[PDB]
């Protein structure tokens, strides 16, 4: 769904 | 305090991709990642250039395409309590065998073993030992796959624990996925 992670790069949605 | 490590690798520039996706160089501003460790595979000084210009501190091992026949084949890089090995892969065969792998991991004394080749990403701990597979960062084409997913891996460390995280083009959206590894 609308899961999203945290990364030093930027912000993403989880690829699954 | 943090060591950012950029893993990446087969590439296949010129021969089967143009460049790096333009939504992966959006990401990678110079001066934010401190290394970069390469499976090889550029194929060529103009993707090491590149690279160069990311971070101060670039190691790359030789994969069976590269122009650069002066890339050792292997190496053993540390930052801080990571012991890291990278190696590009196609010496192993089966391509990606696990006990070939884990026979290099005891070999080289790390306690993380970087390999490529497959073009499919792997990170996964096996025996308290940790193992990553950043795929290809173009999307490069293999004789043994369908699809390849333009992908790259960023290594969090900090202390005795690593948060990897890889990224991922699918569609035109970069999407991620997060591991931590904690040393034994």
């Amino acid at each position: 769904x609308t899961t999203i992670y945290w990364t030093p790069l930027g912000t993403f949605p989880r690829i699954r | 305090d943090r060591m950012l490590v950029l893993v990446l690798g087969d590439l296949h520039i010129p021969h089967r991709c143009n460049s790096l996706p333009a939504k992966f160089k959006k990401l990678l501003v110079p001066g934010k990642i401190q290394h970069i460790l390469c499976t090889g595979n550029l194929c060529t000084k103009e993707s090491y250039d590149y690279l160069k210009t990311l971070a101060g501190d670039v190691h790359i091992v030789r994969g069976d395409f590269d122009e650069n026949l002066n890339y050792p084949e292997q190496k053993v890089v540390t930052v801080g309590q990571f012991k890291i090995g990278l190696i590009h892969g196609h010496q192993v065969i089966p391509w990606g065998d696990m006990a070939s792998l884990a026979l290099l991991q005891r070999q080289f004394d790390v306690d993380i073993l970087i390999s490529g080749h497959t073009h499919k990403f792997e990170a996964f701990e096996h025996e308290n030992k940790f193992y990553i597979n950043p795929g290809s960062a173009t999307g490069a084409y293999n004789a043994l796959e369908t699809n390849i997913i333009p992908s790259f891996v960023l290594m969090d460390i900090q202390a005795s624990t690593v948060v990897t995280y890889v990224y991922q083009l699918i569609g035109d959206d970069v999407k991620v996925e997060r591991i931590e590894y904690k040393k034994p």
